[PDB]
RNA sequence: AUCGAGAGGA
């Protein structure tokens, strides 16, 4: 029954693989939308308003129903069809379905008239559509019905396509809602603040913040103030509860102090209400909120009622927004004045904000629905002034052309386009680097990009903290994948089974809880809340219990059965606090653990056995999940949980640590993410090394995607040759890193071998590169349109002509065709025409506008297609093939942060050999180990060369007491090497031992984007700016390098004055203007007729030439045009 | 994507070797035995073969461009 | 000395001010917003503990020995109940340097007896 | 071509 220590390595494992069988690792992405879809769009609808207009007759036209086809595609003859996912990337089409809204005008002008008209379907806008989501085609295909649709059957989707670009959500953080969390300020005018980012179940309005604070001390005692929304003064938290109608002090500290043999409370309470004494009635005490206000009503009336208005519905949103809920306000409001006084009194902690259990994941399904509630709202404005305008003439208007779908469709289509997550006009209050362009170089890379996390806390930010990897990132992000420059900590990655909540409705939790004993917060006395315990269901305190206990109990029972509680439901009970807190809501997320019995697992060995044969009895991890043997625990309910690191923990010891166990890791390994689950031994590098290599796995390269032939992306890398790890870790069976690998397994050296891979550098073997040793393909993809925009002006693809084409360039086009498009198979130099477009003049009556080659590539045309774009005219894209064969300064790495560039290749006769005659295929120098710590990369060496020696591969999972050093070095010695993996070499060139013996051995080394042809650059008088006559920048405009501020210092430093001035002066922009020596104004200077003359002074005789910058003589006008008058005076 | 041609280190031809390989391991040959089988004894060619991901098979589910 | 908590009103329910009456020159406690008067008992009006020695044991409830993330022990029985096991526990709240203090509550159900060694 | 944004390198 038990499953045994022997078992456990397979049993979890087995449990692991269960998991992505059923989920994978986009499902975050796939569920947010497939909620979006299903349901925010639906609540969206109905949640807006109907638009009631009349001039007489009156039309409602309520949204009542949405219907969202499957993605199809409108040919301009409008013939609509299914359009497939890679015909959007070819034809750079937008991957969206139709949505279609069912509207009701009903007429109602007089004498009972009424008649109802259902337009069915009314097509209302656009969705972009997520790939391998339920309303994808792509959707429950087989792999082979995916190869037929020129698919990779390893994509795992989670991106739209807009426009052909892949575009991708990044989740985005922010702090969780409906939580009171009270902070204290170190420098501010309040002690502490109690905030509350309140916000209703189904979203309508933005959050609205709520914070009730403490003024620091220094009138007489410590006063308790209430800064509410739309309100520019503070208010005291007495005159709140009044104006709630609640005017006696008793019941206001009934609401606030729950236990009133308390005086601590009391006397800290006691400032607020003697600060309040004045204002007795609820009246009163609505006109001083409306007065304090920034928008004070002359009179006291309208005062009262904007009042009566605030907090009925900006004030704590989510404790309700309907009328006669103001006692469940006034304990709300008394509970955030309570959770000050416990954090003031010392009684509780002060909130983290950098605790994730106080964080949400705002993913695609809750960005697209802040997006469409956006985008319908405006949709619904356009609506009331088109039916407007036609209901003030007496007559009847057609919906359909009301309806301005492109509102929708535009919006949606902009924002995941451009990223700028926000409407179009507020292009600068929206907030950018959402939907980032996929990454496609490798497989890795589009993992993790699909499970990429986001902090906007503000890469300008130079504060640590929420940078720091927290402690409760545990099991929910990889301690190692983040980006090493300016976003440190800022950007992450999921772990491998971290799940992000979709969300879920309270109404069943609730139900229950009425069923059961709870008791509602409107029926009981206040005085019963001492001893009782709090219920808050995402964050509205509902009730209260009298016996927590058996109630989470229950609740935990009902969730493990699938019961009315589903498995995503958090449900933590603070004992101290005697709060129980249930959150049903989305962007929380979580990770599955072991439930554990008095002090063993409930994993028994039937669950094994079942999973073992998942294939034929379908007994998946759902059905691991139904049984209660598995839980998602999210951050916040695992502060209440205890865990077993191993089922070993769960033994009795000589000392017991625990016994009280409650949960169990399914493997520790899963604490890591996409990319830092291949390294090998990451448990004996330098954690900064794991997080150089998390970055450096996604610029390998490798077979990013099985379909590349079809795929015209912009760039992309393919190797030649990839290899699985023969060392590896038993996560990337899941990262599908076997099928898709990045890197070659190299024989390699550490050693001093001629000096040639000091400081971070490797030497090849000449003669493994010609045998396609980390030989690659690089395909460049270029993209063009002939624009029939007008009849002013047409471009066109066809071969120019010398006497026809005017801006023709010197290059020859014979390898054009009479289309005007190369052929495929055609070697292509730089600067080489591939298209030939001229376009119409208003060398005569047509330009020569060519596509040229990005210069000094050198490739072939690896194929040419042709389609039409979305509006219908000719659009090509041309696909180039430039094989790159590794050379000194191509970047390569190890899996352990080890990066280096090429110093030199040496041929296998100049390279050191073994006694039987092994040249090594990559030489890395002894010096890159000893600072940088990175034992991983000796372990996986050692342990490769055993995995080859033997045939397996070898197991590198992170933390495995079955396989150590002592262990490898043992099985290798049973092979005939040294059991350290050293050998004795010879020197290449002599043919001499070397004194000292060499480790050499089989690691995985990988290929990265960065190689030197790319990067190499230079100029020598070349295009220069307009606006300033200087070196354009960049290597694609052959641009100049900047001599930058440090340099000129540096020069200054040097004394080298000459030098200076030919860099900032001569080599830069040098130019000559004409100044009047009066005045010292650039003056007017004719050198054909030799007339100079200063309009200002009225001479002409009186000028001197002066030899300045461009760029100071553009400084000096951009002076003048702000009435500056800069003199040159030359005496 | 193909099995190479040479060993990368030594310049073995590996390239007649992955499908005996394969037919080695379907006849229930551990992956060191079959590399025996084959005469893979320096552990790089051992490496070439036991390190191989055959994504030819892959490439050849997609119909070519020309019936 | 122990502090003072704040007493309400029988008319209004507001919080009862203090106030001194000349004629019989005695403490009164006074509503000023009715025109209730109380004769005072504890004749103390203000208390402030500066150095706040706080018996944390009444902060303590006993629910708090069902946590399973604290450490439990056989070592100190409890004086009310005699059960071996109980949870300990350290102060972890503000205003409490010497705060390496342990308490200890039983484990025992409906039993709850807290102390300190 | 410009501008902006994003992703990256040292
Ligand atoms: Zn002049
Ligand atoms: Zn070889
Ligand atoms: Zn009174
Ligand atoms: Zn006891």
């Amino acid at each position: 029954d038990e499953i045994t220590p022997d078992l456990w390595q397979e049993a979890c494992w087995i449990v692991i693989s269960s998991y992505f069988d059923e989920k994978g690792l986009v499902r975050q992405q796939l569920d947010s939308f497939d909620e979006f879809i299903q349901m925010s769009v639906q609540r969206i609808v109905e949640d807006a308003p109907p638009i009631d207009l009349q001039a007489p007759p009156r039309y409602l036209l309520k949204f009542e129903q949405i219907y969202l086809s499957k993605p199809t595609h409108w040919e301009r003859d409008g013939a609509p069809s299914p359009m497939m996912p890679n015909e959007a990337r070819l034809r750079n089409l937008t991957y969206s379905a139709p949505l279609y809204v069912d509207i009701t005008k009903t007429v109602i002008k007089e004498g009972e008239e009424q008649l109802q008209t259902q337009h069915q379907k009314t097509f209302i806008g656009k969705i972009p559509i997520m790939l391998r989501s339920t309303y994808c085609l792509l959707n429950g295909l087989t792999d082979r019905d995916l190869c037929e649709l020129n698919e990779c059957p390893l994509d795992p989707g989670g991106y739209f396509i807009i426009n052909g670009s892949e575009k991708v959500l990044i989740a985005q953080e922010k702090m969780a809602t409906n939580t009171v969390y009270v902070f204290a300020k170190k420098d501010s005018k309040y002690a502490y603040t109690g905030e509350c980012r309140s916000c209703l179940e189904n979203s309508s309005r933005p959050t609205s913040t709520i914070w009730v604070s403490m003024l620091a001390r220094g009138a007489i005692g410590q006063r308790i103030v209430a800064t509410l929304p739309y309100i520019k003064q503070e208010v005291p938290i007495i005159i709140v509860f009044r104006a709630l109608g609640f005017v006696s002090d008793r019941d206001i500290l009934e609401h606030i102090i729950y236990d009133f043999e308390d005086p601590e409370m009391m006397e800290m309470v006691k400032p607020s209400l003697d600060e309040a004494f004045v204002i007795q009635e609820q009246n009163v005490a609505l006109n001083f909120i409306g007065s304090r206000g920034a928008k004070p009503g002359v009179t006291k009336e309208k005062r009262i009622k904007y009042a009566k208005e605030v907090l009925q519905k900006e004030m704590l949103p989510h404790v309700g927004v309907s009328d006669f809920c103001e006692t469940k306000k006034a304990y709300f409001l008394g509970y955030m004045v309570h959770r000050l006084l416990l954090a003031a009194l010392g009684r509780r902690e002060l909130d983290d904000r950098d605790h994730y259990g106080n964080k949400r994941l705002d993913l695609a399904g809750p960005l697209l629905a802040f997006l469409f509630r956006g985008m319908f709202k405006n949709l619904l404005k356009e609506v009331r002034i088109y039916a407007q305008k036609f209901i003030d003439r007496g007559k009847d208007f057609n919906l359909e052309l009301a309806i301005k779908t492109r509102i929708i469709s535009d919006g949606l289509k902009y924002s995941l386009a451009t990223g700028n997550w926000g409407d179009q006009k507020k292009a600068h209050q929206a907030r950018a680097g959402v939907s980032q362009v996929l990454n496609r170089l490798t497989f890795a890379s589009t993992l993790s990009h699909l499970r990429r996390l986001n902090s906007p806390i503000g890469r300008d930010g130079k504060l640590a903290k929420p940078r720091q990897l927290h402690n409760t990132l545990w099991g929910m992000v990889c301690p190692a994948e983040t980006p090493e420059g300016h976003a440190v900590g800022l950007v992450k990655n999921l772990a491998l089974m971290a799940y992000i909540s979709v969300g879920s409705q309270p109404s069943p939790i609730l139900e229950f809880l009425e069923e059961w004993s709870m008791e509602n917060l409107e029926e009981i006395s206040p005085a019963a809340i001492a001893d009782a315990t709090k219920i808050f269901v995402n964050g509205c305190w509902v009730g209260i219990h009298k016996d927590p206990e058996q109630l989470m109990n229950t609740l935990r029972k009902l969730r493990r059965q699938m019961d009315i509680i589903v498995s995503e439901v958090s449900m933590i009970r603070d004992i101290r606090e005697r709060e129980i807190r249930i959150y049903t809501d989305a962007g929380r997320i979580c990770r599955p653990l072991l439930i554990v019995e008095k002090q063993k697992l409930l994993l028994k060995k039937r669950h094994i056995d079942q999973l073992k044969e998942r294939e034929y009895n379908n007994y998946s991890w759902q059905d691991l999940v139904a049984s209660g043997v598995v839980e998602y625990i999210d951050t916040l309910e695992e502060e209440t949980v205890m865990l077993a690191m191993t089922p070993d923990d769960l033994q009795e010891k000589e000392v017991a640590y625990c016994s009280t166990y409650t949960h169990c890791e399914i493997h520790p390994s899963m604490i890591l993410g996409v990319c830092a689950s291949i390294i090998p031994f990451p448990d004996h590098n330098q954690s900064p090394r794991n997080t150089y290599q998390s970055a450096m796995g996604k610029q390998a390269m490798g077979v990013y995607i099985t379909n590349f032939h079809v795929r015209m992306d912009t760039l992309a890398h393919v190797l030649y040759y990839p290899q699985k790890p023969l060392v590896t870790t038993r996560s990337m069976e899941y990262l599908r890193f076997r099928e898709l690998p990045a890197g070659i397994n190299s024989i390699v050296a550490i050693a001093s071998y001629t000096g040639y891979n000091q400081e971070d550098s490797v030497i090849m073997n000449r003669s493994a590169v010609d045998r396609g040793f980390f030989r690659s393909v690089f395909y460049r993809s270029y993209k063009e349109q002939e624009s029939k925009k007008g009849f002013d002006q047409e471009e066109v693809f066809e071969k120019p002509t010398r006497e026809t084409c005017q801006g023709m360039r010197h290059a020859i086009y014979d390898k054009l065709d009479d289309d005007g498009l190369i052929a495929p198979g055609v070697r292509v130099s730089g600067d080489d025409v591939i298209i030939g477009k001229t376009v119409t003049l208003p060398r005569y009556t047509k330009r020569d506008c060519s596509t040229f080659l990005r210069t000094s590539e050198t490739g072939i045309v690896d194929q040419v297609m042709v389609t039409l774009n979305q509006e219908g005219y000719k659009f090509c894209k041309i696909r180039v093939r430039s094989v790159r064969i590794p050379q000194i300064g191509d970047k390569f790495a190890s899996r352990h942060g080890q990066k280096g560039t090429c110093g030199i290749q040496y041929r296998q006769e100049d390279m050191p050999f073994t006694c039987e005659g092994i040249t090594p295929d990559i030489i890395i120098n002894p010096h890159a180990i000893p600072s940088r710590m990175t034992i991983g990369h000796l372990i996986e060496c050692l342990q490769g060369k055993v995995s080859a020696n033997k045939g397996e591969i070898g197991d590198a999972t992170p933390f495995n007491d079955a396989v150590n050093v002592q262990k490898i070095s043992n099985l290798l010695s049973d092979y005939g090497y040294h059991l350290r993996g050293n050998e004795v070499l010879y020197n290449g060139f002599t043919g001499r031992k070397i004194t000292s013996q060499i480790f050499i051995g089989p690691t995985y080394y990988q290929r990265l984007k960065h190689m030197v042809d790319d990067k190499i650059h230079s100029r020598a008088r070349g295009p220069i700016q307009i606006l300033n006559r200087q070196p354009m920048e960049g290597r694609s405009r052959d641009g100049g390098l900047r001599f930058g501020e440090m340099e000129r210092d540096c020069q200054i430093a040097h004394g080298a004055a000459q030098f200076l001035r030919e860099r900032l002066f001569e080599a830069s922009d040098p130019y000559q203007v004409h100044v009047c020596n009066l005045c010292g104004i650039m003056a007017i200077a004719n050198t054909r007729t030799h007339t100079y003359e200063c309009r200002g002074c009225r001479n002409k005789t009186q000028i001197s030439l002066v030899r300045m910058p461009y760029a100071c003589k553009l400084l000096f006008q951009e002076l003048m045009s702000m009435s500056i008058a800069p003199r040159m005076m030359s005496v | 994507m193909i099995i190479p041609v040479r060993c990368f280190t030594c310049g073995k031809i590996v390239g007649n070797k992955w499908e005996a390989y394969l037919g080695l391991l379907q006849a229930e040959y551990t992956e060191g035995d079959a590399l025996d089988a084959l005469g893979l004894k320096r552990y790089c060619c051992r490496r070439m073969l036991l390190a191989h991901v055959d994504l030819i098979e892959k490439l050849l589910n997609y119909a070519p461009l020309e019936k | 000395p122990g502090f003072v908590g704040i007493r309400f009103c029988q008319e209004c329910n507001n919080m009862l001010y203090p106030k001194e009456d000349k004629e019989n020159r005695i403490l009164l406690y006074a509503c000023r917003n009715c025109d209730y008067q109380q004769e005072a008992d504890n004749s103390c009006i203000y208390v402030n503990k500066i150095t706040h020695e706080v018996d944390e044991l009444t902060q303590i409830i006993a629910d708090v020995s069902q946590d399973p993330t604290l450490p439990r022990t056989e070592d100190h029985p409890c004086q009310k109940c005699g059960h071996k096991e109980a949870v300990f526990f350290q102060s972890h709240s503000a205003r409490a340097e010497d705060a390496m203090r342990l308490y200890y509550v039983c484990t025992a159900p409906h039993c709850g007896h807290r102390w300190t060694e």
